[PDB]
């Protein structure tokens, strides 16, 4: 959802 | 020859060790030999004034009281042990 | 109350517990304890934070206060009260006779013994301010 | 009554020790002209 | 062989198991998904555990990190596959 | 501790 | 049946409950959302807890992880649904 | 025969238990039999 | 049961252990102890 | 020189090692990836550890955070590279 | 009413406060933002705390999780709003 | 003035320092980046610490969270800027 | 029972008994040492 850079789900 | 063995028995007849957490180790236990216990609580509090030197104090409120009745019921079991067992059973069945 | 009907709250879980603690008064918390059953302390132990490591770090204490693992409190049902917390030393009074009167009767059923054991015990809440509960309704 | 008054006094004097003003009761540590910490004088309590 | 076994699968973690969802309308989902990989574009409706249910004008490859209880069939024109 | 006439007080 | 129950819902976690927002202009939102799923494209205005409020030239399927206090109605041409 | 039982009253009259955290146990209690008490503090220090 | 056929549950491990503990009864948990071999306590400790 | 050495590589962390996947269709992947960087657009099929396998209508530059055990070759028209 | 109050706002968390940035070119930003919500498309330049500053060929709705000290005005053709 | 100073910069955190990468093709990168902000579209090649190196058909504004050791110049037609 | 006051208390259950046999097997080891070693090998090999 938020401002990470991580190839994650949310 | 196998008749000369006589397997040894336990010392005490063991048993499944069920939970003893009973709320009795934290609650307020009071031994009373009557039909009811009447605990007395003070559901309110008093009053204070910070009096002056010339205040001519008036009445301060007094705590009102509540009485709770513990009816002290009873709990009964009646296990029927045979008499031929109680004397032939080197364990102690009466204290078990 | 916690929030959702079955389990704890969906968003701020463990906050229905941390305010259950601080809703009891400063003086009863000095010596108080949670009361749950075995299946609820497990359902509390499994509560885990946003990572997966459970968020609760021989009395099996919780949040520093002891926990009495009873086996008779209701499970986590729709509107059950599965977790209680209070100073039962002041909140609950037990009256009893501290013995066990065993009357053996070799008379009624004659070739038997027919032990008749009976204890007398009672108790109600003494201080309604010393026991706080946890409903799971809303 | 003496055990219940000695309690109410310990609980009425504990309220004055915090928010009680000067009139006929102890002045709590909150009624002492708080000033921002950094601008800290002596006749005042610092706060952040 | 997974080197990321023994890691706890959180909500923010990637999708471990997937299952295509059918809009039952009348029953909840068997498992509520962490996200919805949309298969084809359209509008589809999603319900919380609070009943608030709205319509989403979703796009084809869109993957939306909403965690619904029930996917209804009245306004649903978009097929999805739930991620978990 | 007030009057013994009413139960509560 | 959710296998991710007993997990704490953080800010970075997926959306648990959703609600469509109406631009009241004069009152704050009932709940401030973690993000805004935009329904239709346009411009919409958002206010912090500090009053700084600006206009966003948002797009249709855009989902923007801003956490606003109030959504005003003066410059709002885009309907959204808040995620939480 | 139920009139012959006479419930047993408690030994002492209990009461609702209120907060005794008083700030008295962390402050300096000084027994003073007078009308006032004058603490004498040093609001400054010397110089070396 | 743990779930998966080889190892701990993929979705939520450490719960097949916490419900193994609370599947005993609060009386046998008074003094109980896990029993594992060496490379299992290692696989439990490698759990992150 | 990496300043982010001594940091643990989690599932949510960026991709450390990559490897192109071939749809074997009869054997599992050598390593299961955290995500799939899709090389060219198409449809490709992915299997969980539970067998549930579905088809994804993926796009070219799409990067999908699903963690599959096996990538089959029957419906696979899209080449990918797994991230880990 | 925010249910996510008492949660600590991390870097990965959604945007709490926003402020539009002006490319001063000679002074640093008043607050350095966690991300930049781009308002209109163009090229804009961003500086680290190490001086390395480069030009980004950014797009309109693009939101880029870079944390700059100074936004210069020489190559800046794209207006943005900083998120924090 | 950064309110998010004293926070530890993790891998999942936003980009603190950036540097444009040149495809040396014979030496490693001076710092390996957490991600690659692509400047212009094309194909570019990236190498792990394991040598596995593949080609990525990347797009212009694409930002790909892969953490490479070396960026070679043989198949590289796309310029990027590394984020860290 | 939770017996009442006027209830004519009837029979109650009795715990049943299970006996478990422990056959008490034996465990045998027969090492062979040379008599020449037991005399020439200052370490007490008998007790070792």
């Amino acid at each position: 959802i938020a401002l990470g850079l991580g190839l994650g789900l949310a | 020859g196998g008749y000369l063995v006589d397997p040894q028995t336990s010392e005490t007849i063991r048993g499944v060790l069920r939970s003893t957490a009973s709320l009795r180790q934290i609650a307020s236990v009071v031994n009373v030999e009557a039909t009811s216990f009447d605990v007395l609580v003070d559901k309110t509090d008093m009053g204070s004034g910070w009096a002056s030197e010339t205040a001519a104090l008036s009445e301060t409120a007094t705590p009102q009281i509540d009485r709770i009745t513990i009816p002290l019921h009873e709990l009964a079991a009646m296990p029927k042990a045979s008499q031929r067992l109680l004397d032939d059973s080197a364990f102690d069945i009466e204290t078990w | 109350a916690t929030g959702a009907a079955g389990d704890f709250a969906a968003v701020n879980a463990s906050d229905a517990v941390v305010d259950l603690v601080y809703a009891l008064g400063a003086e009863y918390r000095a010596n108080a304890s949670f009361v749950m059953n075995s299946k609820t302390a497990g359902a509390v132990r499994k509560m885990k934070d946003a990572d997966g490591r459970f968020l609760w770090a021989e009395p099996a204490r919780l949040m520093g206060y002891p926990v009495l693992i009873a086996e008779d409190m209701p499970d986590i049902a729709a509107n059950a009260y599965a977790i209680a917390f209070g100073d039962f030393g002041n909140g609950y009074t037990i009256a009893e006779r501290p013995d066990l009167r065993v009357l053996r009767d070799p008379f009624s059923a004659k070739p038997h013994v027919l032990f008749y054991a009976s204890k007398r015990v009672g108790g109600d809440v003494s201080d309604f301010a010393a026991i706080k509960l946890l409903k799971f309704a809303a | 009554l003496a055990n219940r008054i000695a309690d109410k006094f310990a609980r009425a004097e504990a309220a004055a020790f915090i928010s009680g003003d000067g009139v006929d009761k102890p002045t709590g540590f909150l009624t002492k002209t708080k000033v921002a910490n950094g601008a800290w004088a002596w006749g005042s309590l610092g706060y952040v | 062989m997974d080197v990321f076994a023994k890691h706890a699968v959180s909500l923010e973690s990637p999708a471990v198991r997937h299952y295509e969802i059918t809009p039952s309308d009348s029953t909840d989902l068997a498992r509520r998904p962490r996200a919805l990989r949309v298969q084809t574009g359209g509008t589809l409706v999603l319900r919380d555990e609070t009943g608030i249910t709205v319509t989403y004008t979703v796009f084809a490859g869109e993957i939306l990190p909403v965690r619904p209880v029930r996917v209804l069939a009245t306004g649903t024109t978009a097929t999805a596959v739930g991620w978990e | 501790a007030l009057n013994s006439a009413v139960a509560a007080e």
